[PDB]
């Protein structure tokens, strides 16, 4: 059961956070660029 | 006067300055059941002889350096080193320990100096003694 | 140029004594007694206050405008 | 133009955050509540309790003539 | 007056754990100048230069303690 | 209002360059998509489209909408965080925990932040919120 | 010569002895704290400044002080 | 004497972090605590005290990391087989440029996939990968996909090989100990049975594609390499010393060889690089050589040497016991092994970085500038900072492993013995050439800006002439026939020669030296010195000095020793190291400036059919390369408009770096210029205003210590500064053309 | 013994060492015979030849 509290170790889980917020912000991109306000 | 036999030393260039025979020189005196190797604080390693040693030395701090290597590092521990400072006049003046008793262990006759009867935190105000030439801990 | 970049440069220098003088003021000549709840001995109660909203507007400034020119670049 | 104007008040809050907190802690911290007997101007209290470089008002005197020309540039 | 086990604020005007609160390990007897121990759940800054903690008990008077309960 | 710039399909500098803007992504259609939302907005001599945050409602794409949103979200990670580091506060090592994050109580004030400004008006009133001077520590004033 | 002063929260652990590299203090039989000793300073003319029993002391707000003062060839630590 | 299953392998201590150090186990209190961590991890020799155990996570370490650099020579080769154009490339060389990174288009990052050639699309590669293999004889992807694939296996093979021989089979101390062993081992082990096998690659496998490629063949007309060893008779085709077979090499006849093992010397003027042929012998005589030299000391059959009797017996009159002692400290201290093989593998680096310049070995890689430039200034960085971890290592060996009583009169109590006049001398040697070379350039730039041209440093002027290094150059030119008759060409056509014109580029031609080449070698000599006298002081002085007598209580890593005694901030080892890390970095900035303005001017350009060369900057530095105004305008700020004008192009991310450079480096000054009380006061009012909304941490922050402050300042300062003149450097190469 | 270095004036703890450069009979009777340090010299005639 020590993997699991090795997982949540502060750096794993602020670099899964990292990774899962740059995913969004990357496929929101990838989906719809180009937005500067709201149209 | 200072008596005990030098430790046998190739010689360095760490040791005494001009300010040996100016100022000042300090001298550390210890009795040695065998004969071992230390290390000098300026710099290389000596041999101490077996019964008394005397070494020269320019600042206090080395012979105190000295004296706290002969008490830790060697397994029958030197505890019996006398540090006097040593004048071009000739005088010389017993230094450590001073009573006779190393500082960490208390002994009756030692006087209390440098000790307040306050708190740090009640020092008086610097604008209370302005232009008295004294500091707030000196009052 | 010469002329306006000249008195920026000793009012800064001048403003930056004022402050270092306040300071030495504090250090040598302040009577908490003499002051004692007015606006110096105020300004001194509360001064965390002052020096962490300071910091908190100097974070909000800096990292806006190093954004914006960043994201610019 | 408002943009530097934006970076040239983050300068002028960072360096008055700077000689602010020198100032108001010139007295005492509590790092070194003392602070009053040891002058304006001193070197540090050691490495004594975690490290003390720089923790008089001259050395944030000092610290802010670094912001105050990095403001005037 | 104080016991071990009561929660009291530091009144010293001077301590690190000024407004904080801290516990009562014990009372030393009298003709003590600072008789009553205080334990505190954060440390100080106590150490040399990198170190991870420091300590987290003092000595003090009566005085300078304020009794919260 | 705002005399010294156009609006960006009258500037001929937004027209010169929005016919050769680059596709970003591997849409081809990125940067005529990018003209067509751009030219609704308010462009400068240069043909770049400016922002206005006065606070003009038509301008509410400009600052207000992406700002309200901004603080919704900081909002929900402040007062995921705040409640995080209550709840574990009464705890035998409030440190470990902090090092070492107890990965389901996170994960339940995690999907617990969408009623957030209820929440903090709620604590504010019932004095959860902000304690008092001589509560917290001090300096050495 | 350096200025080391002893305030009245010493609680006699003798640190500040140990931890001192130029024999500055002592310890001499007091009656305040439990240990029933307090530090003492008789050597401040050999005090060079550095501060290792203001590192050593364990008392918040520690009771040893030490102030830089009058600068001299032992307080500035030279060996010539 | 191998132990079984000492460590058992379980997951639960990998979720406590801190369970190597004591202290760090008890659990946060302050933040300095992580900080703490990561700061402790590798200092094997402080978690525990018995050499065995270090021994033991040194050696799982090592094949750790040996798995890491498998793991990334893996990705450099599936990242040049599948997203590359290698082929392409090697149809035709100079048409194209060598690329191996392809990046997706996401928020216009897509114009970083700029025009390489043959409608490809990526970042221009300037890490030689393409010349390197070339040289090796690959032809195409799949191969550079096995090799990538077999880079895996090798990873797994060296994290397989660390677990074991940490947790279930792991040797004994004598097993490290012998030393006399281990270096036979590695000499006609390692090295020269890896440089006779690479010879054997080279003539076997290397050799045929890489002359057919010269000749003209299509590399889709050359087969692949393995037919080549299927029948022999290809290179009695090609070669036509392989009809002998090996009867001239058992039968004392090598001279049968001397078609395939040549003495050239120079270029190949096809492609720019060093004679294959060349190289294989080289390699060839350094296996033999090696072979020979792993046979000299006593292992298990009682012939050779003990190392222990050879330095028992080098003493003289001036030395006293003389090295007497040294295999003790080199077979029980890690550190003193760490810090004389730092020493002697920066300096290699060094060593590689200026040979490899002057005496191309890759074909197309001399022409290509940029690749030129790029493999100089990362050999010379990773040597300069390998050297610096030696004087790191020599310290830390003087605070941790030394002992007095076991080096008396030798070598390095002698040197602990007069320390001070070695010191005193250098810092009087430093001085001399400070003065001597930049007040060369003070005097040279005042001269000028008063208009006394007559009056400079130059060789229009007061003239410096270098006559010994253009003496050396004269023998290095009259070398081959006179006295080395065997020898075709000159070692390199830097000493002299003719230009070698590969396509319309230069490869190399002599590099003459003239006055500014002395005021920069002496720059050079200076900058050195200053950091060699930094580091030796910081390892002479590591345990004591007239100031603190005790510095060796105090460790290897502290801030000071208070404000007393004047001041005594930056004293211990670490904080040395903290200063050459400056100077060395300044050393080497100077270095790579001077080659690459030097290289730009006397020798890089375009040539004439006519066989005239036009230089890339004109031959500026004979007159602008003496003064520090002509290095500001001529070199900086001139070479400079390529790295500023890249915005809007694909050179356009060397752009952001060379502002992004600019920012660390000036964000290091925070760090560098001040102190932690100040930082810690701030952290105070924050935590109060954390106070005032309870958002306290339970770990409590506090500002980074003294040693922690000065180490973020020079890892910011040093990244930010490389990372500048690195996008400078690869923005100026990138356009020379 | 065939030891060139020696203590300086045969005192090992004087921070000096007997050298071939510092102290060989050359150096001494060269240096020694400098007029800065020339026996009988009146200084008016060290400062001359000087
Ligand atoms: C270019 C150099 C530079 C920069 C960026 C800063 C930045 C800062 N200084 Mg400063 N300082 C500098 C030079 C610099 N200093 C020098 C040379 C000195 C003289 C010694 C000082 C002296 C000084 C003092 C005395 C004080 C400051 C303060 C501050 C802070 C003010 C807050 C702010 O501006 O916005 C916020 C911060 C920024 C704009 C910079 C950080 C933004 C980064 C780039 C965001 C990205 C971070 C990244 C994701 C991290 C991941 C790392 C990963 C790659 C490994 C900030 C951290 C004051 C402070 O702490 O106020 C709160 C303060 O009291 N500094
Ligand atoms: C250690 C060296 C190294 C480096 C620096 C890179 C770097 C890169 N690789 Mg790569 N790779 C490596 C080793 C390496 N690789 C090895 C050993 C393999 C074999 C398993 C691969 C297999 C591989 C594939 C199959 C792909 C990349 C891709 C990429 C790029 C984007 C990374 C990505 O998708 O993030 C992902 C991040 C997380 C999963 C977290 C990036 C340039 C991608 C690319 O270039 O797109 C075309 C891509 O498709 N790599
Ligand atoms: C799944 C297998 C496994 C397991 C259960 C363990 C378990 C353990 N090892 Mg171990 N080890 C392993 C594989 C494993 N290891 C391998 C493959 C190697 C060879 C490199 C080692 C080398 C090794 C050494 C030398 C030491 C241990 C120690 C330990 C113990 C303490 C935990 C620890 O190191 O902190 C947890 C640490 C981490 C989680 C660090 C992760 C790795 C960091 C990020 C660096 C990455 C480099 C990596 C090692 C190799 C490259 C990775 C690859 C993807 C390219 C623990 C019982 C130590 C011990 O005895 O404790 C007192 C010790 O000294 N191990
Ligand atoms: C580790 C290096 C290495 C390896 C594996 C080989 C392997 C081989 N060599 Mg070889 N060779 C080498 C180094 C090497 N060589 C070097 C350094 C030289 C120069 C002295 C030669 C000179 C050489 C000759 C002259 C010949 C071989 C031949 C051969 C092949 C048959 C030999 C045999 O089975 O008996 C075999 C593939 C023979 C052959 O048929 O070539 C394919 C042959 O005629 N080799
Ligand atoms: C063969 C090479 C080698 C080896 C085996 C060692 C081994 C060791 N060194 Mg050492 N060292 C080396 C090279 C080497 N070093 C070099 C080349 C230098 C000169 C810079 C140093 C300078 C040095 C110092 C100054 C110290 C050591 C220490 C140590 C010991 C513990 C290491 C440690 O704390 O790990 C943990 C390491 C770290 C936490 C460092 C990580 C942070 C680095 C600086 C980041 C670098 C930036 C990165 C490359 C790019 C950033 C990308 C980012 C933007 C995302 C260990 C014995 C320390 C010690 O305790 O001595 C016993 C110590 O004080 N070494
Ligand atoms: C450009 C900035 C600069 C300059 C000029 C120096 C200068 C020097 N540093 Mg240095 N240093 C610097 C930045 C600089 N440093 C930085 C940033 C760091 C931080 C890491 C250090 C860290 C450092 C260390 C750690 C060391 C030095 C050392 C030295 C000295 C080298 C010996 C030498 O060259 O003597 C010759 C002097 C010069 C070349 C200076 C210029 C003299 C000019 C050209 C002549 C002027 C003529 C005349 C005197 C003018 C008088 C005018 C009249 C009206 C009075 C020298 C005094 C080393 C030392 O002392 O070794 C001996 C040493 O150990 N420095
Ligand atoms: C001191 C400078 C110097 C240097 C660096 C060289 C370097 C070289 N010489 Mg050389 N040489 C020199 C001076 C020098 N020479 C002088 C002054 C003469 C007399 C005029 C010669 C005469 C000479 C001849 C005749 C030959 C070389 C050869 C060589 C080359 C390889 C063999 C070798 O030296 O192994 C050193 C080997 C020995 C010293 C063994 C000698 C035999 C003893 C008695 C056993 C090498 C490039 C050979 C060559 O052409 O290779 C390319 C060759 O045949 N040299
Ligand atoms: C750039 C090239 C052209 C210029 C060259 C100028 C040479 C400079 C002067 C000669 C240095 C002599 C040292 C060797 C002579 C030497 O090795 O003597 C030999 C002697 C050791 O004698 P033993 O017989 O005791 O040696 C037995 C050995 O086996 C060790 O036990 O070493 C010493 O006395 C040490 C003192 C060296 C004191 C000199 C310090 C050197 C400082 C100068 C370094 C300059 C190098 C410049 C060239 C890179
Ligand atoms: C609520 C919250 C917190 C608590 C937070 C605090 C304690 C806030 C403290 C606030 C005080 C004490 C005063 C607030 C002053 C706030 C102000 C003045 C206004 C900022 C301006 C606002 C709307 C108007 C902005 C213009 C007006 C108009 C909207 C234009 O179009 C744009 C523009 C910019 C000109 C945290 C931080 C603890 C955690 C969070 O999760 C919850
Ligand atoms: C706009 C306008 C106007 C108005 C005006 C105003 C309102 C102004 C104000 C102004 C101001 C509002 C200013 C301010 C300034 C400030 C400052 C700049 C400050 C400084 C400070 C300092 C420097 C301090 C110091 C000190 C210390 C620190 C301590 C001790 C004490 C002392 C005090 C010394 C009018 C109506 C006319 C008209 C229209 C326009
Ligand atoms: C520095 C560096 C580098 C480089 C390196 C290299 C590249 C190396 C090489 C190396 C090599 C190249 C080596 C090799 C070796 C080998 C070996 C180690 C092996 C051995 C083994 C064995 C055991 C064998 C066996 C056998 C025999 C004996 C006979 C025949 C058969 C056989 C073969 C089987 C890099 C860039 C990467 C990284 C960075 C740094
Ligand atoms: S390093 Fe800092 S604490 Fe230590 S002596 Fe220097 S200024 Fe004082
Ligand atoms: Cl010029």
């Amino acid at each position: 059961d020590g993997l699991k509290s090795f997982l949540s170790t502060a750096p794993v889980m602020i670099m899964a956070l990292l990774t899962f917020t740059a995913g969004i912000l990357i496929e929101f991109n990838r989906f719809y660029p180009d937005l500067l306000f709201h149209p | 006067e200072l008596s005990g036999q030098p430790p046998k030393f190739g010689g360095s260039t760490g040791g005494l300055l001009s300010k040996a025979n100016r100022e000042e020189k300090y001298a550390i005196t210890w009795t040695s059941a065998s004969e071992q190797v230390f290390e000098m604080p300026t710099g290389g390693a000596a041999i101490m002889n077996e019964g008394e040693n005397l070494l020269y030395l320019a600042r206090k701090e080395q012979c105190l350096a000295l004296g706290t290597q002969l008490r830790t590092k060697f397994k029958p521990k030197i505890q019996d080193y006398k540090i006097y400072r040593v004048y071009p006049s000739g005088e010389v003046q017993y230094l450590h320990p001073a009573d006779g008793v190393f500082p960490e262990k208390v002994n009756e006759g030692r006087e209390a100096q440098g000790t307040k009867t306050r708190r740090i935190g009640q020092n008086p105000e610097p604008v209370t003694i302005k232009f008295s030439g004294k500091a707030p801990y000196e009052v | 140029a010469a002329l306006y970049t000249h008195h920026q440069y000793i009012a800064g220098f001048l403003m930056v004594g004022a402050f270092a003088h306040g300071a030495i003021f504090f250090v040598r000549d302040y009577d908490p007694v003499a002051n004692k709840d007015n606006v110096l001995a105020r300004m001194l109660e509360h001064k965390e206050a002052l020096i962490s909203h300071l910091s908190w507007v100097s974070l909000f400034l800096g990292f806006h405008t190093l954004g914006l020119y960043v994201h610019n670049d | 133009d408002f943009l530097v104007h934006h970076a040239i008040a983050l300068g002028l809050h960072t360096t008055a955050l700077i000689l602010i907190k020198g100032a108001l802690d010139a007295r005492g911290s509590k790092l070194m509540p003392d602070k009053k007997d040891f002058g304006y101007s001193f070197p540090c209290d050691g490495p004594g309790r975690g490290g003390t470089c720089d923790i008089s008002a001259w050395d944030a005197f000092y610290l802010a003539m670094f912001w105050m020309l990095n403001t005037l540039g | 007056a104080l016991n071990r086990g009561d929660k009291v604020r530091i009144k010293r005007t001077e301590s690190y754990w000024y407004g904080d609160v801290g516990t009562v390990a014990s009372v030393e007897k009298s003709g003590i100048l600072y008789p009553v121990i205080v334990r505190f759940d954060r440390v100080n800054y106590n150490g040399f230069s990198g170190s991870a903690s420091g300590v987290n008990t003092n000595n003090f008077a009566e005085n300078e303690l304020e009794l919260v309960q | 209002d705002f005399a010294n710039l156009t609006p960006c399909s009258e500037n001929p500098a937004y027209l010169a360059k929005s016919k050769n803007f680059l596709n970003t992504t591997n849409d081809p259609n990125s940067g005529k998509i990018r003209a067509e939302r751009y030219a609704s907005a308010l462009c400068g001599p240069e043909g770049y489209p400016h922002l206005i945050v006065d606070g003009r409602f038509t301008h509410a794409g400009d600052f207000l909408i992406p700002s309200i949103l901004f603080l919704y979200i900081a909002g929900w990670i402040g007062w995921v965080g705040r409640s995080y580091l209550i709840e574990i506060r009464e705890s035998k090592n409030p440190e470990m925990q902090e090092v070492v994050i107890n990965v389901p109580l996170a994960i339940k004030k995690m999907l617990g932040g969408f009623l957030w400004p209820l929440a903090a008006v709620g604590e504010y009133t019932s004095g959860k919120l902000v304690m008092k001077d001589s509560e917290i520590p001090t300096s050495p004033r | 010569s350096h200025s080391v002063k002893i305030y009245d929260t010493c609680i006699g652990c003798t640190q500040c002895v140990r931890a001192c590299p130029l024999d500055v203090l002592e310890m001499v039989p007091w009656d305040g704290c439990k240990a029933a000793q307090i530090a003492s300073s008789p050597r401040t003319e050999d005090c060079v400044g550095c501060k290792r029993c203001e590192t050593a002391c364990p008392t918040d707000f520690l009771s040893i002080r030490v102030y830089l003062g009058a600068e001299t060839t032992r307080s500035m630590g030279l060996a010539y | 004497s191998v132990d079984n299953n000492p460590v058992p392998t379980s997951f639960e201590k990998w979720g406590k972090p801190g369970h190597f150090d004591r202290t760090l186990a008890r659990g946060p209190k302050t933040t300095t605590w992580i900080w703490n961590l990561h700061a402790n991890a590798h200092d094997f020799d402080s978690q525990t005290s018995d050499l065995e155990d270090v021994s033991r996570k040194i050696f799982s370490a090592h094949f750790g990391h040996l798995a890491v650099v498998f793991v990334w020579l893996s990705g450099m080769y599936f990242h040049g087989a599948k997203f590359s154009n290698y082929e392409g490339w090697l149809a035709d060389p100079t048409h194209i440029k060598p690329s191996a990174q392809v990046v997706w288009p996401i928020v216009g990052q897509g114009i970083l996939n700029g025009d390489v050639g043959g409608g490809f699309h990526g970042i221009q590669i300037t890490s030689g990968l393409f010349y390197l293999w070339r040289a090796s004889g690959f032809t195409d992807s799949y191969q550079l996909y096995c090799t990538a694939i077999g880079g895996l296996v090798m990873a797994a093979l060296m994290l397989f090989a660390g677990w074991f021989h940490y947790h279930v089979k792991a040797p004994k101390l004598e097993w490290f100990q012998n030393v006399e062993s281990m270096m036979n081992h590695h000499l006609a082990g390692l090295l020269g049975l890896g440089s006779l096998g690479w010879a054997g690659h080279q003539i076997h496998v290397s050799m045929p594609i890489n002359k057919l490629l010269d000749a003209g063949v299509a590399p889709k007309d050359i087969p692949l390499p393995h037919e080549f060893i299927l029948e022999p008779s290809k290179m009695a085709e090609l070669y036509p010393s392989f009809a002998q077979g090996l009867t001239p090499f058992f039968t004392l006849n090598w001279g049968v060889y001397s078609d395939f093992l040549t003495f050239k010397g120079g270029l190949n003027p096809v492609t720019g690089g060093l004679w294959l042929s060349d190289t294989a012998h080289h390699h060839l005589a350094i296996a033999v050589l090696f072979i020979i030299a792993g046979h000299m000391y006593r292992t298990n059959w009682g012939i050779g040497h003990s190392m222990k009797e050879i330095l028992e017996a080098h003493k003289g009159p001036f030395t006293g016991e003389g090295h007497k002692g040294l295999y003790e400290i080199l077979t029980t201290s890690w550190h003193a092994q760490l810090a004389i093989n730092l020493a002697l593998l920066g300096s290699l680096t060094i060593i590689v970085a200026q040979h490899m310049y002057a005496m191309p070995p890759y074909p197309y890689q001399a022409i290509d500038y940029a690749t030129q430039l790029s493999l100089f200034t990362h050999h010379m960085w990773i040597g300069g900072f390998l050297i610096v971890g030696a004087g790191a290592h020599g310290a830390i060996f003087m605070v941790r492993d030394y002992d007095p009583a076991k080096n008396v009169n030798n070598l390095l109590d002698r040197m602990l013995r007069h320390r001070d006049a070695i010191i005193s001398h250098l810092n009087w040697v430093c001085i001399f050439l400070g003065f001597h070379s930049f007040g060369l350039y003070i005097h040279n730039d005042t001269m000028r800006a008063l208009g006394r041209p007559q009056d400079m440093f130059s060789d229009t002027a007061i003239q410096l002439q270098p006559i010994f290094a253009q003496w050396v150059q004269h023998l290095h030119t009259l070398a081959p026939g006179a006295t080395a008759p065997n020898a075709l060409a000159t070692a390199s056509y830097a000493f002299g020669g003719e230009t070698i014109a590969v396509a319309g580029k230069v490869a190399m031609m002599p590099i003459t030296l003239g006055t500014a080449d002395f005021m920069v070698h002496h720059i050079h000599a200076f900058t050195i010195h200053v950091t060699a006298l930094i580091l030796l002081k910081g390892v002479l002085y590591a345990r004591s000095s007239r100031l603190v007598p005790d510095k060796a209580n105090l460790g290897f890593r502290f801030p000071c020793d208070g404000p007393g005694r004047g001041g005594t901030c930056q004293v211990s080892g670490w904080d040395h190291v903290f200063l050459g890390l400056f100077w060395m970095y300044n050393s080497l900035s100077i270095v790579i400036f001077h080659f690459s303005w030097k290289m730009q001017s006397d020798v890089w350009g375009t040539v004439s059919p006519d066989g005239s060369v036009t230089h890339v900057t004109l031959g500026n530095f004979a007159q602008s390369a003496i003064t520090i105004n002509g290095w500001l305008r001529d070199f900086l700020w001139a070479q400079a408009a390529n790295v500023i004008n890249s915005y809007g192009s694909a050179l356009s991310a060397y752009g952001i770096m060379f502002l992004a450079g600019h920012f660390v480096f000036a964000f290091s000054l925070m760090f560098l210029f001040s102190g932690r009380g100040y930082w810690q006061e701030l952290i105070e009012s924050i935590v109060w205003a954390h106070n005032k909304l309870n958002v306290a941490p339970a770990i409590q922050p506090r500002a980074l210590s003294i040693i922690q402050g000065r180490a973020v300042g020079v890892a910011h300062y040093l990244l930010g500064g490389i990372v500048t003149t690195w996008a400078f450097f690869l923005a100026r190469s990138l356009s020379i053309g | 013994s065939n030891q060139v270095v020696q203590a300086y004036n045969g005192d090992p703890f004087v921070g000096h060492l007997s050298t071939p450069i510092s102290d060989s009979a050359f150096t001494r009777t060269f240096i020694g015979n400098l007029p800065a340090y020339r026996k009988g010299l009146s200084p008016i005639l060290r400062g001359l030849e000087v």
